[PDB]
């Protein structure tokens, strides 16, 4: 938290031919699980509840 | 279609015959659906000659005639646009920049617009050519509306590109004239030079600073406001990219009152404008504490948290960073304001995404926060984080609990350090 570089340049070129298009649309999804292997492999943790 | 008639006027000595020739010509490759030009191109020296009419000095309907031939032929083709090149038009269209017939001048920067703007290989090699000085000394005189179109447009042309970029020390000499461009109030002129501006200002810093010592950035954030969305979509990437420099830079871009503009544009009914403002406040709310704290002045995070659960989900993802930035740059008291905004939520919404980034993000917001309320814990209580309970009341602990189970390890490492520090597990 002291130097680091936050800074993001866009992704894609925008253009005179090019910036109205209304691309695709993103799909929200779920994030790729491991590999059933690995899911055992590795210690999961069961998270201290109360409020 | 193309007559032995044609062909025979086009090479005599008659600059009656060759003009009536040269006219049947464009007109039969003005044809939108599919022009002649497989013939014309097949016929042995007719585009050699073309050319050739383009040093009639004396004739300016035959000249302009030809360049307009050229130009059908070559726009709309990489392939006959490389044909026309290699003819040697290039060198010649520039010449014909420097006319006393403005009619060739405006067909000849029009030409060379269409030929720049066909390819990285044809834009770099009509700059080798010295389009430019020529090219911007069209703008010293008081041009008709469409002489200037056409030739902001040519420059626009010549910016573009961004892999690879042109030579900057080739394109920035117009810098100059762009920024005067910012103030005419036809909005083809207005967008084509924002546009280019938009390409100048993407890249390195030392590029940046370029663009912003042309003195831009007053006109370009007062662009923002402007009503038609096809100025103010290059005007806020122009802006949007300045604001991907240093402090300093993006601290000038502030300075000009861009941030109370901005938080209109997040209201702007165009998704990707929306977008395109995250993005760029993203950018500032990753700066100093001072530049956060503009941005929360501005009162811009209110919208932010109500883009989160609106806007589409490409708008949020720049939307997320925003906050994340912020949490990571922020002081504690400025945390604790955008948690009391109700900052968790939107942001455990996120952890169980498909792109893994996202993730991440909201991943860092989320730490970032509970290390503040590690911090609050000591310092008075009953000592017990007040926002781990926020999080698990905002699902996010069932979230970060889950992730243990991603496929990218240091995510999973993360949610399991996350539990086993600000929560624990048996």
């Amino acid at each position: 938290p002291l130097g680091s570089m936050a800074k993001r340049n866009a992704e894609k070129e925008l253009t005179d031919r090019n910036w109205d298009q209304e691309d695709e649309a993103e799909e929200v999804g779920t994030f790729s699980m491991a590999s059933e292997e690995v899911l055992k492999n590795r210690a999961i943790k069961k998270a201290k509840r109360r409020n | 279609v193309i007559t032995s008639d044609m062909i025979e006027m086009i090479f005599s000595k008659s600059p009656e015959q060759q003009l009536s020739a040269t006219q049947k010509f464009r007109k039969l490759l003005s044809k939108e659906p599919n022009p002649p030009i497989d013939e014309v191109i097949s016929t042995p020296g007719v585009v050699a000659r073309f050319v050739e009419f383009l040093k009639r000095k004396e004739n300016c309907t035959l000249q302009f005639e030809s360049a307009w031939v050229l130009t059908n032929i070559a726009s709309g083709n990489s392939l006959q646009t490389r044909i026309v090149i290699q003819a040697g038009a290039v060198p010649i269209f520039i010449e014909l920049l420097s006319s006393e017939f403005e009619d060739v001048q405006e067909q000849a920067v029009w030409a060379l617009g269409n030929i720049a703007g066909d390819s990285t290989m044809c834009r770099d090699y009509v700059l080798d050519c010295n389009i430019l000085p020529p090219l911007l000394q069209l703008f010293s005189k008081q041009n008709r509306l469409t002489m200037t179109r056409n030739a902001v447009w040519a420059l626009s042309n010549l910016c573009r590109g961004k892999s690879p970029p042109p030579e900057f020390a080739k394109v920035s000499p117009c810098l100059n004239v762009l920024s005067w461009l910012l103030f005419v109030s036809d909005t083809d002129v207005l967008a084509d030079a924002c546009w280019a501006l938009s390409y100048l200002s993407d890249g390195p810093n030392d590029k940046i600073q370029a663009v912003i010592d042309a003195g831009v950035c007053r006109r370009l954030v007062e662009l923002l406001m402007h009503n038609d969305y096809k100025v103010v979509s290059p005007a806020l990437r122009a802006v949007g990219n300045i604001v991907t420099g240093d402090d300093i830079q993006t601290q000038v871009i502030l300075n000009c009152s861009a941030l109370q503009s901005l938080l209109h544009l997040l209201s702007s009914p165009k998704e990707s404008i929306k977008k395109e403002a995250c993005w760029t406040i993203s950018n500032i709310t990753a700066g100093n504490r001072a530049q956060i704290q503009t941005v929360i002045d501005a009162n811009i995070f209110p919208a932010l948290i109500s883009i989160l659960q609106t806007a589409e989900f490409r708008t949020r993802k720049e939307a997320a960073w925003a906050i994340t930035n912020a949490t990571s740059g922020g002081s504690a008291e400025q945390i604790k304001y955008l948690v009391e905004l109700g900052c968790i939520k939107p942001l455990c919404d996120l952890l169980t995404v498909m792109d893994s980034k996202i993730v991440q993000v909201a991943l860092n917001g989320l730490e970032n926060i509970l290390r503040l309320g590690e911090q609050e814990a000591k310092r008075n209580g009953t000592g017990i984080n007040p926002y781990c309970a926020l999080i698990e009341e905002a699902y996010g602990l069932d979230k970060i609990e889950f992730l243990q189970s991603h496929e990218n390890q240091e995510i999973y490492q993360k949610a399991f350090d996350l539990i086993e520090h600000y929560f624990g597990t048996e």
